[PDB]
RNA sequence: GUUGACCUCGGAUCAGGUAGGAGGACCCGCUGAACUUAAGCAUAUCAAUAAGCGGAGGAAAAGAAACCAACAGGGAUUGC
RNA sequence: UGGGCGAGGCUCCUUCUGAGUUCCCUGGAACGGGACGCCACAGAGGGUGAGAGCCCCGUAUAGUUGGAAGCCAAGCCUGUGU
RNA sequence: AGAGACCGAUAGCGCACAAGUAGAGUGAUCGAAAGAUGAAAAGCACUUUGAAAAGAGGGUUAAAUAGCACGUGAAAUUGUU
RNA sequence: GCGUGAGCCCGGGUCGAACGGCCUCUAGUGCAGAUCUUGGUGGUAGUAGCAAAUACUUCAAUGAGAACUUGAAGGACCGAAGUGGGGAAAGGUUCCAUGUGAACAGCGGUUGGACAUGGGUUAGUCGAUCCUAAGCCAUAGGGAAGUUCCGUUUCAAAGGGGCACUCGUGCCCCGUGUGGCGAAAGGGAAGCCGGUUAAUAUUCCGGCACCUGGAUGUGGGUUUUGCGCGGCAACGCAACUGAA
RNA sequence: AUAGGGUUUAAUGGCCGGAAGAGCCCGACACUUCUGUCGGGUCCGGUGCGCUCUCGACGUCCCUUGAAAAUCCGCGGGAGGGAAUAAUUCUCACGCCAGGUCGUACUCAUAACCGCAGCAGGUCCCCAAGGUGAACAGCCUCUGGUUGAUAGAACAAUGUAG
RNA sequence: AAACUUUCAACAACGGAUCUCUUGGUUCUGGCAUCGAUGAAGAACGCAGCGAAAUGCGAUAAGUAAUGUGAAUUGCAGAAUUCCGUGAAUCAUCGAAUCUUUGAACGCACAUUGCGCCCGCCGGUAUUCCGGCGGGCAUGCCUGUUCGAGCGUCAU
């Protein structure tokens, strides 16, 4: 054990995950140790509040949900303003 | 050259719109060929030409959508993208006529004994 | 190794791409505080996670 | 390779005999195109605005 | 204490049976009409060791 | 016999539809501890609580008596 | 005990709003000190080369320019018993 | 959206800054340091010693006892008189 | 200068925008210690030390400066189970050229796997792709309040082949069986020599070949005894019908 | 059986093509360079408990007998189809067309991987010259590779190694 | 007597306390109810005249259309517009579009930019082979249509 036995480390337990991007995909088990892939549920537990906030809604791009508040304010309308050209 | 103003693009037919897109795409590729080892006012033309293609593409698409919507008027089923998109929850509420229906016996009482307008004096 | 995959091959291109210093004309803007690249990675200093 | 050969014929009306490709370290694709012997390549580079 | 040795053998993880080199099990023919009323015969091809 | 019904059970990239995931501060259920207190400790206490699991809304749940009372009788539910 | 009109009123967005850069001293620069004035249903707050009601944005009051869609409702006009 | 007998850069949320970032762990997870030149860059032309970094003159500024190691610049510890 | 005391007040120097007295109200309100918490700095001290793997030397060039940069000439070591020539795992531009102040290479540095700017990895034949092994996971079904556990042919109505129509939509046979993943060292269709670049080649250039799949024509073969002849034989030759 | 005569599985064997036109070794002329041109030669035998790889026929050991699938071929059988002026489903010779997608640079270690680092540690394989000698032992040399580990002067004690 | 050690002041060092400042936190009150198979939250790779990060966007890629305002942007360059009308801007608003590879993720799979099937069009002599382009193929359940199985069973 020690320095002599540390030189035999040239393998990989984990690899890149397709759903979360972290290097936490067990190669032999084929399940992610962070997001629970390939299960439909995403891993999440209440005994760690820090972990939940690291991937909660609003920490990414929010491509679609960010424009909803503006659409609700106008009542979800359709059409063009009176005499617009087109 | 210069911009392709969006003002006059609206008064065109489909064929000549596709034609103008034809020349527009051509020299943009051609001008990128000789951009190497030189840089001047021609660098403003790539940003000029790139946006011009964007305008005509929207005009063709917008004209196609408007004419397509005319076809599907007075039709029970129309494609998914042409259907209004409000919200998943808002698309499953009961329609106004269905949520306003009442039983026959309930309407009978409401016809003869509705809410009255009254006042009591001091 | 010489044997790679397109996913690892693609990943190594970006890591090399974002590893050169900032352009000179950035520091001449008004109200600028950036001094140098603070995310410099060197193959002899830090091991990127694949 | 099949799409690359079609593009050159429609856009520079030049014919080729074979095409070899590779992916550069930065992530872009570079292709070598060899022309038919009867066609000359030195003048096409000049006449098609390629720097010479 | 811990689980003693002869309790672990029922889990069947390391103490299973090696069956790579065994070709088939030894059985008679299924009981059929020919063998219930008369007889049939067959040739012996090989005598093998498993 | 021929032919036409009935009941049950299936096929189809048949016509038209619908469910999953996220969020979970507050709300409706199930499951379920020990540290601690008793100057020790086992019933008890912490607690019908933390963790685990299922299902919704802008509020949810509850609700027009198989009720409270023993009076000269009150009159759905919720909160202070 | 059916149908149809309907003044007028209320919500939302958008146009505009009072009064010193007067004189002298210190200072790189008055928004400071001294003298004389003005506005105030506006002396909340911020900026401008130092503590600014009157230099600038805003602030108080009811009105005013223009526009869109739903409500509420005074009071009228008309059928009728299988 | 409006407020306070609240804290004032070792305080207040872990984060007033390209902060759930840099970095550590095979992994679940752990997780910082770092705000202030001047009203205006007017961010030191030109000469001279040096291989160069820089120095000495001379300049900008109300001030360089404000020179991008920049407001004010305390103590421990150090140099010269 | 004042007070027994905690403390209060003034003079001089530096600096640049806010701050006190008096009576009440309020609190995250007074430090030398807790092997206290975070940051900073000393004595020891120019001290311990920089000693395995046999070893260096003369002249010239470059340069502000050369023991550890370059050329030539001597002297040595590794001594084919190498300090040689190529690969698997892992690293990710460290590879090549031009240039360079500081920092790094525990001495120096003109040199560098460091710093700055550009450039470099070509395949029908070499691998992956195909098949299965130990093993993992869907389907039919049964458990569990539930996240899910068992199950891999099991108490299942589980499949695919041919033909013709103007035109897809009409016919006709067979049926015990019916999924995927899992090896760059196992199983497996096919490429060799010469030359070439600052940096790649069984790939690029020149010459000479091969395999699989798909279309079609000439030469030769066979047949009027309709699907070839010879040798006692082992068998021979350029071909020489063959569905379930 | 011996003996005489025949058929056949197996070239990394002999000869000819490919192929001397190539590669290599000498000689004689040319000159800022773009540039070179032209001559000759490229043979014949021997040896072995030698070293290394590969193929073949025998033999020994076991209460141990030393994987599966895709893929490819032959045979038994006799369905169907087909000429006398041509027809032909001839696995024979020659000829026509096409072959997509991703990896390929460099190190593999007393400096490119893991040990906090440019760490006397650890980490799977291929090729393998001459002499002494039983020998992949130890000691010396050739091809190829290094001359890199902070240096200069003096020689007391006490040490570490011989 | 110097040197050396020690104490104080002046100027110069090392270090970042103190005073003043604040586009940030923290607590209370008030108003509102709006994610997703019509592809959400999250992840990956890309886009600028000169960009690594942050911010923004998706091959129409540091944006396009439409409405309003009415002369900029700025580190450099370049031109653009100049208000006649044909309209500057990292402006404000936002009712029409685009939206790569993925993800509940859906032809089968994935440690592979892997391997298939169905329909139509265009090329190479082509219903069968190869190439290019466009549109499709997941599971549970409900309602209806259509084609079927069974001496479960009724009538000639
Ligand atoms: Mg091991
Ligand atoms: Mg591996
Ligand atoms: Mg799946
Ligand atoms: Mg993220
Ligand atoms: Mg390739
Ligand atoms: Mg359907
Ligand atoms: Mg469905
Ligand atoms: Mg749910
Ligand atoms: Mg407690
Ligand atoms: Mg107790
Ligand atoms: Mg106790
Ligand atoms: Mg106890
Ligand atoms: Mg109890
Ligand atoms: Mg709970
Ligand atoms: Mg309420
Ligand atoms: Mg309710
Ligand atoms: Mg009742
Ligand atoms: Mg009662
Ligand atoms: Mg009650
Ligand atoms: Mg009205
Ligand atoms: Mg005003
Ligand atoms: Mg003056
Ligand atoms: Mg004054
Ligand atoms: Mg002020
Ligand atoms: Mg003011
Ligand atoms: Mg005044
Ligand atoms: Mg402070
Ligand atoms: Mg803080
Ligand atoms: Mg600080
Ligand atoms: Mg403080
Ligand atoms: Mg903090
Ligand atoms: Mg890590
Ligand atoms: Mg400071
Ligand atoms: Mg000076
Ligand atoms: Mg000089
Ligand atoms: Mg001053
Ligand atoms: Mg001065
Ligand atoms: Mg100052
Ligand atoms: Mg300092
Ligand atoms: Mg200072
Ligand atoms: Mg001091
Ligand atoms: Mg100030
Ligand atoms: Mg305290
Ligand atoms: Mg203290
Ligand atoms: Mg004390
Ligand atoms: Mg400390
Ligand atoms: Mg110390
Ligand atoms: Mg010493
Ligand atoms: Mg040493
Ligand atoms: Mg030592
Ligand atoms: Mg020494
Ligand atoms: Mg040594
Ligand atoms: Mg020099
Ligand atoms: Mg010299
Ligand atoms: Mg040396
Ligand atoms: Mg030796
Ligand atoms: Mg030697
Ligand atoms: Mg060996
Ligand atoms: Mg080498
Ligand atoms: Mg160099
Ligand atoms: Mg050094
Ligand atoms: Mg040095
Ligand atoms: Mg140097
Ligand atoms: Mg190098
Ligand atoms: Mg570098
Ligand atoms: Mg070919
Ligand atoms: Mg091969
Ligand atoms: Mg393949
Ligand atoms: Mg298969
Ligand atoms: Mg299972
Ligand atoms: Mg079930
Ligand atoms: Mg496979
Ligand atoms: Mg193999
Ligand atoms: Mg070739
Ligand atoms: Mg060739
Ligand atoms: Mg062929
Ligand atoms: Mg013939
Ligand atoms: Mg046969
Ligand atoms: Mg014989
Ligand atoms: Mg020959
Ligand atoms: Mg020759
Ligand atoms: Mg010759
Ligand atoms: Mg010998
Ligand atoms: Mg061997
Ligand atoms: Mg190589
Ligand atoms: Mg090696
Ligand atoms: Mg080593
Ligand atoms: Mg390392
Ligand atoms: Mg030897
Ligand atoms: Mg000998
Ligand atoms: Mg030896
Ligand atoms: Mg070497
Ligand atoms: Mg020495
Ligand atoms: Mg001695
Ligand atoms: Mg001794
Ligand atoms: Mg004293
Ligand atoms: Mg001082
Ligand atoms: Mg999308
Ligand atoms: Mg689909
Ligand atoms: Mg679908
Ligand atoms: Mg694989
Ligand atoms: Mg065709
Ligand atoms: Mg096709
Ligand atoms: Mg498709
Ligand atoms: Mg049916
Ligand atoms: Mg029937
Ligand atoms: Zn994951």
């Amino acid at each position: 054990k020690g320095t002599s036995s540390f030189g035999k480390r040239h393998n990989k337990t984990h690899g890149l995950c397709r759903r979360c991007g972290r290097r936490s995909l067990h190669n032999q088990k084929k399940v992610c140790a962070s997001c629970g892939y390939p299960a439909a549920k995403t891993r999440k537990y209440n005994w760690s509040e820090k972990a939940k906030r690291r991937k909660v809604t609003g920490t990414g791009r929010m491509r679609y949900l960010s424009t909803v508040p503006r659409r609700f304010k106008n009542g979800f309308r359709t059409g063009v303003p009176k005499g617009a050209r087109g | 050259n210069g911009k392709v103003k969006a003002g006059q693009l609206w008064s065109k037919n489909k064929e000549e719109l596709t034609k103008i897109l034809g020349e527009l795409k051509t020299e943009l590729s051609q001008l990128r060929i000789q951009k190497i080892s030189s840089s001047g006012a021609k660098l403003n033309k790539i940003h000029d030409l790139r946006k011009s293609i964007a305008r005509v593409l929207t005009v063709i698409n917008a004209k196609q959508r408007a004419q397509l919507r005319l076809f599907y008027k007075n039709k029970k089923y129309l494609p998914l993208d042409l259907r209004p998109k409000l919200t998943r929850a808002l698309r499953r509420r009961l329609s106004k006529e269905d949520a306003s229906r009442v039983l026959e016996k309930t309407k009978k009482r409401l016809t003869h004994f509705p809410q009255r307008k009254y006042a009591v004096k001091a | 190794p010489s044997h790679k995959t397109f996913r690892i091959k693609q990943k190594l291109a970006k890591a090399q791409k974002q590893n050169r210093p900032i352009p000179q004309w950035i520091r001449l803007r008004t109200g600028n505080t950036i001094r140098y690249n603070a995310k410099r990675r060197h193959w002899r200093k830090t091991r990127l996670g694949l | 390779k099949a799409q690359i050969k079609q593009a050159l014929k429609k856009l520079y009306d030049i014919d080729t005999v074979k095409i070899n490709t590779l992916i550069r370290p930065d992530g872009t694709k570079k292709a070598f195109a060899r022309l038919t012997p009867d066609v000359d390549a030195l003048d096409i580079a000049a006449t098609k605005l390629g720097l010479v | 204490g811990r689980v003693i040795r002869n309790q672990r053998k029922g889990r069947g993880s390391v103490f299973t049976a090696h069956t790579r080199l065994r070709k088939a099990p030894a059985k008679f023919r299924p009981l059929d009409y020919a063998e219930r009323h008369g007889y049939i015969r067959g040739i012996v091809k090989e005598i093998i060791h498993d």
